[PDB]
């Protein structure tokens, strides 16, 4: 996307999300960073929202795929179709977090959203590897974003909330390790809980959206 | 098991 | 999609449709059509499934931008990607039926099936133009179409209601012409009506739902 | 108005 201007390709990022167009979106969002200058807190939703809903969507297709297969080599063969894009959208987005997003993000806000971003993409490259480096690559990623959250965000801030919420997805879903994802739930939820009164009615409403998730998971684990 | 819906 | 086996092709159709791959679904169905066999009943269904989909996201995404460019250049510069986009489904599936799939459609069943069809592609490009020619080769496909339903199948025929109740849509919202609209709708399912007592509880259940399709459109324009 | 799903 060289040729078009930056506010240009926000702007159609912007249209192409209430046209439901995820696909361009994530290709107006991927030209936006590759004109070299640092994403605002707006900027990095789109990313993110692009992107998610298009490896969403493949995630989908590549489980209903998976689920046929264990259930001619065609079956296979299309799985592995679905399976090299899914991985390819994964490269690309861990792409743009290396060059040169995350290394230019200093503010806590800004570096721990794209260390979130990189651990939920190694996650999902984890769930169709067949592994271990990917896996550890995910953690070290979620962990160095968790050891920012808890320095420099309230317990309450969306960001660590959904960072804390994802890494306990990670834990159960990848790692193996349920009672870590239990711990970190409950933990989140309740530091969450007793910081609630510094809150105005707006973020109060975000806050504890997130926080019902963390509790929705923990009613699905215990 | 739910992630962040985004 | 030239080196792979037809059946492959037909096989992951049915599996892109599983999955929710639409595009991927019309491209296999686009390489099995290119195979230059004639299609079959269910070949023909997953053609039409895979091509509707892809092109009723592409309308979507089209009125959406429509809706915000009538309400910089951005706004229509994006509209006119989707809409040419549209437009390149509309042209390939109009290729595949004059090449070759209409001119060696011999049955009725084969036949109504594929100029249903052609009206309704030239009927998605008839919504974007500004286009007297477009509306006029849609009207001439589902004339023609008509002819033939009404000569050689019987007037529960799902394919001939189907066919009246997109004709009576084009009519109404292309040709505006909502009193042939309103009649074409009122005649087929008045005539399906009378013809329910010959039909299994099966076919009286395919005929009966396409009829209620006519219903609602009717207490829609009266 | 209503054409086919399909
Ligand atoms: C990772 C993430 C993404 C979005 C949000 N968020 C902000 C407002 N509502 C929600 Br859900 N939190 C965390
Ligand atoms: C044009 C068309 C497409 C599908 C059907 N159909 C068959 C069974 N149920 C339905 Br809806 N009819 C007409």
């Amino acid at each position: 996307m060289g040729s078009m201007e930056r506010a240009s390709l926000i702007q159609k990022a912007k249209l192409a999300e209430q046209a439901e167009r995820y696909e361009d979106m994530a290709a107006f969002m991927k030209g936006a960073v590759e004109k070299g200058e640092e994403l605002s807190c707006e900027e990095r939703n789109l990313l993110s929202v692009a992107y998610k809903n298009v490896v969403g969507g493949q995630r989908a297709a590549w489980r209903v795929l998976s689920s046929i297969e264990q259930k001619g080599p065609e079956v296979r063969e299309y799985r592995e179709k679905v399976e090299t894009e899914l991985q390819g959208v994964c490269d690309t987005v861990l792409g743009l977090l290396d060059s040169h997003l995350i290394k230019e993000a200093g503010d806590a806000e800004s570096r721990v959203f794209y260390l979130k971003m990189k651990g939920d993409y190694y996650r999902y490259l984890a769930e169709v590897a067949t592994k271990k480096r990917i896996i550890d690559s995910a953690r070290s990623a979620y962990q160095e974003a968790m050891d920012i959250s808890k320095k420099e965000m309230p317990p309450t801030n969306p960001i660590r909330l959904g960072l804390a919420l994802n890494f306990s997805v990670f834990h159960y879903e990848i790692a193996n390790s349920p009672e870590e994802a239990i711990s970190l739930a409950k933990t989140t939820f309740d530091e969450a809980m007793a910081d609630l009164h510094t809150l105005s009615e707006d973020s109060y409403k975000d806050s504890t959206l997130i926080m019902q998730l963390l509790r929705d998971n923990l009613t699905l684990w215990t | 098991a739910g992630s962040i819906p985004g």
